[PDB]
C-alpha cells in the first residue's frame, strides 16, 4: 500500500514531444546538433551551470518534491530515496543520466569541426562550465559528469587541441590539470568533500554505482559511511538549491538541452533512445573515437 | 502510519537478507579454505556492502516513524550496525596484515558472527515493533 517501488525508469525518450525534437527523429540530425550548439554558445559557462543544476536537481528529486511525492517515495528527499533498497530505479535514472550528459560534451566538442583552435576555446568553456558547476553552484553530479567529458579516451586524446589550450588558454589548462582533477580524485576516493554549506547536490556517483551490483574495502565504507551525512541532509540540500536559484530566469530552450530524454533522442534517435543503455552506450563509444580520429588523425 | 513503514521496511529488508546470507557464506568457505587476503577481502566488501543496505533502512526509519520508541530502536541498531562494520573492517585488515594467521581470521570471523547476530536481532525486532500496533 503505502509507499511504492518504482519498477520502470522516469525517463521515457519515446514519448518526448517540443519543436526541436519532432515525432520520429533520426539520431545526431544536423540541424540539431547545430541548434544544441548554438544554444550552448549563445551563453556563458555561468549560465550554462545554473541550467543543469536546476534539472539535475529536479531529477534527483532535490527540487520540485510534492508532498504527495514524498508519500510515494517513503522518504523526504531523492537522496535519501537513493541509499534505500527500492531507491534502484531513482539509481539507475542517475546513471543514465550521467554518463549520457558526459557523450552530450563530448558530442558538441568533436562536432567543433573548424579547426584545433576553435575546439580548444570550447574545450576551455567546458572547463569554465566544470569549474563553475564546483564552485559558484555546489553541484558536484554535473561537476563530475562535465570532468567525465574532459576525460573521455576520445576527447583526452585531441593532442593538437591539448597543445593550443596550453599556449591559448593557459589558465584554464593548469585550473583543470591541478585544481579540478586531483579535487575530483579526492571526492571518489572519499577523502573530504565540499562545504556542506555551499552544496546543492553532493556526490552520490561512488554509492550508487557501489549499490547497483574496483574501490578498496575502506574506502567502500567510506562512501557508506558519508552516504548517511548525505541521505540525513536531504533538506540542505533542497535549501541551498532553492535560495541558490531564487530570482533564476531559465531560457526554456536550454532547459531542453540538458534534459536527459531530449538527449537519448538526440543522440540514438527515436527507436533507438529505446535500445537497451549497455548497446546504445556500446554503438556511441565506437561513433566518438570515429569522430575523434577524422578530426585529429593518429597515423 | 509507523505500522505501514515497519511493514514496508522489514519486508525490504528481508528481500536482501538472502544475499547478505549468501556473502556471509562465502566469507565463511573462504575463511575456512584458508584463501588469501586477494580473496576473503573482496568477500568481506561483499558482506560490508550487503549489511549496510539495512542500516539505511534503519535511517530511514529512524526519520519517518512517528513514534519515538521506535526511533529510539532503530537508530540503536544502526549505529550498532555501523559499528559492526568498522570491526570487521579493521580485523579484516589486521587478517592480510599479518596473513597467515588463524587467530586473527577468527578475530574477523566474529565479527562477522556478531554481524549476522545483530542484523538478525534487528529484523526481528523491526516485526517485534509493528505488531506491538494494532
Amino acid at each position: 500500500t503505502v509507499p511504492i517501488v518504482e519498477v520502470t525508469s522516469s525517463f521515457n525518450p519515446a514519448t518526448f514531444q517540443s519543436l526541436l525534437i519532432p515525432r520520429d527523429n533520426r539520431p545526431l540530425e544536423v540541424g540539431l546538433l547545430r541548434k544544441v550548439k548554438e544554444l550552448l554558445a549563445e551563453v556563458d559557462a555561468r549560465t550554462l551551470a545554473r541550467h543543469v543544476t536546476k534539472v539535475d536537481c529536479l531529477v534527483a528529486r532535490i527540487l520540485g518534491v510534492t508532498k504527495e511525492m514524498q508519500t510515494l517515495m517513503g522518504v523526504r528527499w531523492g537522496m535519501e530515496l537513493l541509499t534505500l533498497p527500492h531507491g534502484r530505479q531513482l539509481r539507475l535514472d542517475l546513471l543514465e543520466r550521467f554518463h549520457t550528459m558526459s557523450i552530450m560534451l563530448a558530442v558538441d566538442i568533436l562536432g567543433s569541426t573548424g579547426s584545433a583552435e576553435e575546439r580548444a576555446a570550447l574545450l576551455h568553456k567546458t572547463i569554465q562550465l566544470a569549474a563553475e558547476l564546483r564552485g559558484t553552484m555546489g553541484n558536484m553530479f554535473s561537476f563530475a559528469a562535465v570532468m567525465g567529458a574532459l576525460d573521455m579516451a576520445q576527447i583526452s586524446r585531441l593532442e593538437q587541441t591539448w597543445v593550443t589550450l596550453r599556449q591559448r588558454h593557459t589558465e584554464g589548462a593548469i585550473l583543470y590539470e591541478k585544481k579540478l582533477k586531483p579535487f575530483l580524485k579526492s571526492l571518489n576516493e572519499g577523502k573530504e568533500g565540499p562545504p556542506l554549506s555551499n552544496t546543492t547536490f553532493p556526490h552520490v556517483l561512488p554509492l550508487i554505482t557501489l549499490l547497483e551490483s574496483e574501490h578498496g574495502v575502506e574506502v567502500v565504507l567510506a562512501h557508506l559511511e558519508a552516504a548517511r551525512t548525505v541521505a540525513h541532509h536531504g533538506g540542505l540540500y533542497h535549501t541551498n538549491a532553492e535560495v541558490k536559484l531564487q530570482g533564476f530566469q531559465a531560457r526554456p530552450e536550454l532547459l531542453e538541452v540538458f534534459s536527459t530524454e531530449f538527449q537519448m533522442r538526440l543522440l540514438w534517435g527515436s527507436q533507438g533512445a529505446s535500445s537497451s543503455q549497455a548497446r546504445r552506450y556500446e554503438k556511441f563509444d565506437k561513433v566518438l573515437t570515429a569522430l575523434s580520429h577524422k578530426l585529429e588523425p593518429a597515423v | 502510519s509507523d505500522r505501514q513503514l515497519l511493514l514496508f521496511y522489514l519486508e525490504q529488508c528481508e528481500a536482501n537478507l538472502t544475499t547478505l546470507t549468501n556473502a556471509v557464506d562465502a566469507f565463511f568457505t573462504a575463511v575456512a579454505t584458508n584463501q588469501p587476503p586477494k580473496i576473503f577481502v573482496a568477500h568481506s566488501k561483499f558482506v560490508i556492502l550487503s549489511a549496510h543496505k539495512l542500516v539505511f533502512i534503519g535511517d530511514t526509519l529512524s526519520r519517518q516513524a512517528k513514534a519515538a520508541d521506535v526511533r529510539s530502536q532503530v537508530t540503536h541498531y544502526s549505529n550498532l550496525l555501523c559499528d559492526l562494520l568498522r570491526g570487521i573492517v579493521a580485523t579484516t585488515k589486521a587478517a592480510a596484515l599479518q596473513y597467515p594467521s588463524p587467530s586473527a581470521a577468527q578475530d574477523m570471523v566474529e565479527r562477522v558472527k556478531e554481524l549476522g547476530h545483530s542484523t538478525q536481532q534487528f529484523r526481528r525486532v523491526l516485526g517485534q515493533l509493528a505488531a506491538a500496533l494494532e
